[PDB]
């Protein structure tokens, strides 16, 4: 009687459904080693007509974030620009760029209140926040405004495929290359089926020169194939 | 007031006299206007006791939250830039003070002079502040080099200082030195203080 | 009719709700003896795709003063970071840090609004705040807004296990080392296991320098090792 | 159809359910005679973990004026710290002390407000307020905000037993000794035994020097004692 | 499907349920002779433990007004310190006393926003406003706004009862102490019993000197006296 | 108007006369301008008398409100900020009041001098206040010893202000005293006082 409440199981159905929103995503990848964090999104469309070349599944946050997401694709646009914002307003008080972790604290923040507040409704959007401070930094956002760091995982429909996959694959010591063609490997299992390099997308921060760059479709043909490799492989059972 | 500040090789020095006036009559002989906002980072204020006194409440408390709340300790730049805008913000009724704020820190030593309107500028190496400052600016700039290193530097504040005391009226009764080197942020005492002029005059 | 309202029985179901979503919560001890106060929480992860060296589930408020969370950990965060500025408030104010005990009536009246004010729901979380006043204190808070001062006690689903024991060995004069084991112990039977150092997280605040300082995992294998002796022998029947 | 609204019966159920929170309240008692008026409350923990010696159940409202609650402990909070500011108003605007009816009458209205404003519920808390004007004075308060005058009374759930008591034994001129014993009795049949001088709360506030005072833990030795007398006797029936 | 509405009748059912607030209301009477008003109220409680030498049941509004009250307790208190205020604004804008025709109409309005602006219910709670302009006058007031000038009146549970003795016995000449014995007698049968002045609350405001005085206790007996005559006797049937 | 206030080895002491005037027109010979904020902690005022005053009641209310909430008495510290953020806050229209806030407290013995704009200077020995400030800082600054005892401590006390009112028109009537030892908070009377400068000349 009123919106966003508790049930007597102690949770918020709101925010539940709202993640019921996020599942139904389009699957978003994050993998994080010692030289950097990558972010790949399956960008992949469903009609010819679609201008492919244009979508854009990894947002730029600031010089050195970026960040991925999933659920309500409109809910997402608000969610970034406010994140966009969020890293701003930290330069023109600091004169500093904002670490990750504070921002995806601050965005984090932004959500819970749509959680609490009875005349609106939570964000059916999940975040995967990746930079790099100090050391590469990968943050995954909930509905319900929740934090958690990751060593590597993913959000949308695809998760448990991926995420049960680095359960097995992952480690703390793979180089960025091998990050990352991990990472295409996982959404290969997930899309279930070998990549098309025109329909996934890339982005990155490399530790050294602490920026966002996206990996270009050329500098993507070695990565897909090398990964659409091991991925027929791993399709066999 | 007056109060200096330099930059070494090996740290930041700051230093300010303790005396306050409100015209000729001297209100104290021990006021304080050497504030510590973090580890390796402090602030000498110069102006008005109640605008000053109120600031360094509010940058202290911002600068904690700060911390506290990243987990990270500010940077000299940060709080700099922080009270940059406070300053500004207020140009048309402006708090009446001469701030002084610089330490160590993870983009190296640094001392900011930041005036009523949030004009901040970066020193470099040396900086005076206050009724004395331009007697204070003689000795800095005639006995200061790059390769000062802290410990002498301090000598070279207490000398500044020293000499200010002699020709603005509005200065003296004793002088608080801080050395914030990196193993340590320290506060020499006026022992010590009374020790270092005492290879002067008095 | 609204929102957080009366029952026939004159309760507040939201609030009896927002309770059940902290049962749910991960489990949180704390002990008070002469020496001072220990804090110590249920740090373990579920994946070893998360950053567990990350995740923090004791906060310091200020130098005197940390506090331990349980229920919606996305309110906690809004809580903690509430309490946090009402800490700075009292310096800027009266230029002193905030007694405990203060601080804690000042979060619990603020959790106590969200309880009857129509447009806003209950947070679903209970705190736990431990300081060090002129003597050591801990409070535990309740999403009703509620406090109460204990000498011993636990928030969460482990809450009745460690309760029960406490009940039964905490002693008034317990040394330091002696009160923090017992807790170690108190988690152990909790999750019904030996504990691993590399789960678990420990802060406190001693009376002799009023500091909130964290035990680093090297200084915690002694008193681990120590606990898990006592929890397999406790763990007989 | 709103909240706090009207029933055939021309009653408010809020405020009657509201009631029903403050019967299930610990029980508190005030008894008032020519040397003064004391207020003492059933301090009682169901845990040797919560710190009994700080638990407060007796307030001190102003130097002449102290108040005992009994219902929504959060609520009650709030409340009293109205009170608090009540009378330091009357203070900074007539340089004056407020009398102890003229606060009453003030939280009274304050709580009647949220008994008929839609966006917010009554105070699920009654009030037992005393000091001493130019005379002792006792009243009690109502969730609906409904003032009353006693000479003795009670409030919690408790309740009935004391008043029943009261209403053969109370007399207008006990001394203070013995109106404060009567009252000790009082509870003591309310908890069905024997009172625990450490785990109950007594305050007063005495004509002659017009300040509330808390009975120390050893000048109430003896009164409990003489009172645990005539409660054993009693408990014969 | 709001608060405050129409139902198909054309009637306000919250305001009809705030009526029957004011019917379980203890009994107030007015009478109207030439020689002045009098207002008198059920001053009777229901335990020796009420402090009934204090109850106050007849208010004095302004010098030449006083108003006697029925239904929600806590509601009238608002409504009579509402007329209060009213009375003096009057003063400080006209430097003249408001008349007791002008003052009912304000509260009566105040009382009618509280019938039809949603996020508010209707006061539970009937006036009886007696005072002297050039001439004496009583007014009640209803739940709803409604205003009405009565010779002679009842309000409370006891209503019916003295309404229909009045309407019997009231005489447009009678003299003030034969009106107010009048209703001295109206109360007792209302009662059902003869009164005792002890309990019962006599307020007027004679037209020589328009200043409300309330008969004291001693001035009392006489009239009780002389009309426990006439109910005894009437207490045949 | 002149207050003084000293911190001795055994407690606090601070006085004050009883003139308020308007020009030359004497208003009050027997102005209060000493006030309790605390059990021991005083207050002196100098100053708009209209101002003093409801400064006064704020800052008792708040003292006492801070106790009754936290069943702690508050610090001068504590109360010294309250105040001085109070003015400050009001800097530009701000109370035309010097006040004096001491007293004993957990942190030790101590008093603050606070202006309008809020400027605090922590008294750690002498202290004057008002008109005749600058007399008697004359005799104050010549007896006094950090040794001084309370006991002698208000007799200097009433020999400074002794010494104001002879050169200060606008000072005079009578002076008001009070010793914070720590067993007591005490208020000397007429009597006593009468009877303490009737060593000196009257
Ligand atoms: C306490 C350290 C403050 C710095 C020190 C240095 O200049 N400032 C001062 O002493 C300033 C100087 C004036 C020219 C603004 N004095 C003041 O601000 C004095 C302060 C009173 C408490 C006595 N007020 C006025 C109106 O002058
Ligand atoms: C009563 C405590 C205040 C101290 C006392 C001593 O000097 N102050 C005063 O007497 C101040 C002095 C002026 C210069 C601001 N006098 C005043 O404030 C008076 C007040 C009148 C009500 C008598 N004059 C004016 C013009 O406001």
């Amino acid at each position: 009687r009123a919106i966003t409440v508790f049930s007597p199981d102690g949770r918020l159905f709101q925010v539940e459904y709202a993640r019921e929103a996020v599942k139904r995503g389009a699957t978003a990848i994050g993998i994080k080693c010692k030289e950097g964090v990558i972010l790949i999104a399956d960008k992949r469309v469903g009609s010819k007509l679609l201008e492919a070349d244009t979508i854009e599944k990894i947002y730029k946050i600031d010089e050195h974030i970026c960040a991925a997401t999933s659920g309500l694709v409109a809910d997402a646009r608000v969610l970034i620009d406010r994140a966009r914002i969020e890293a701003q307003i930290n330069r023109l008080t600091y004169d500093e760029p904002i670490t990750v972790k504070e921002l995806a604290k601050k965005i984090c923040d932004f959500k819970q209140q749509y959680t609490q507040y009875g005349g609106v409704r939570p964000f059916g959007v999940s975040l995967l926040i990746a930079g790099v401070d100090e050391v590469p930094k990968l943050y995954e956002t909930d509905p319900s405004g929740a934090l958690l760091e990751y060593k590597a995982t993913a959000i949308g429909m695809g998760r448990n495929a991926v995420t049960e996959f680095f359960e097995k694959e992952y480690r703390d010591d793979l180089s960025f290359d091998d990050a990352m063609v991990l990472g295409l490997v996982a959404m290969g299992l997930s899309i279930e089926s070998e990549l098309v390099p025109e329909n996934i997308e890339v982005g990155y921060v490399k530790v050294d020169d602490r920026t966002f760059k996206e990996v270009s479709p050329e500098e993507l043909k070695p990565y897909v194939e090398r990964a659409n490799e091991r991925i027929r492989e791993l399709l066999k059972k | 007031t007056t109060t200096v500040g330099l930059v070494c090789k090996d740290g930041v020095v700051m230093a300010t006299e303790k005396r306050a006036t409100m015209g000729n009559f001297i209100a104290s002989k021990a006021a304080k206007k050497i504030y510590q906002i973090a580890d390796r980072m402090a602030m000498t204020t110069a102006g008005s006791v109640g605008d000053a006194q109120f600031l360094a409440r509010i940058i202290k408390i911002e600068a904690n939250l700060y911390e506290i709340r990243r987990e990270r300790k500010p940077t000299v730049r940060a709080i700099a830039t922080l009270t940059s805008n406070l300053l500004n913000s207020y140009r048309y009724f402006p708090y009446l003070v001469q701030l002084l704020i610089g330490g160590i820190d993870s983009e190296g030593k640094s001392i900011y002079s930041i005036d009523p309107i949030g004009g901040a500028i970066e020193e470099k190496d040396i900086v005076a502040t206050g009724s004395g400052s331009l007697t204070a600016y003689g000795v800095l700039e005639d006995r200061f080099t790059p390769e000062i290193g802290v410990d002498e530097a301090v000598e070279l504040a207490v000398r500044a200082i020293y000499s200010a005391m002699k020709r603005d009226s509005a200065s003296g009764d004793g002088i608080d030195v801080v050395k914030i080197t990196e193993d340590e942020f320290y506060q020499y005492s006026p022992e010590e203080v009374e020790q270092i002029l005492a290879k002067f005059r008095k």
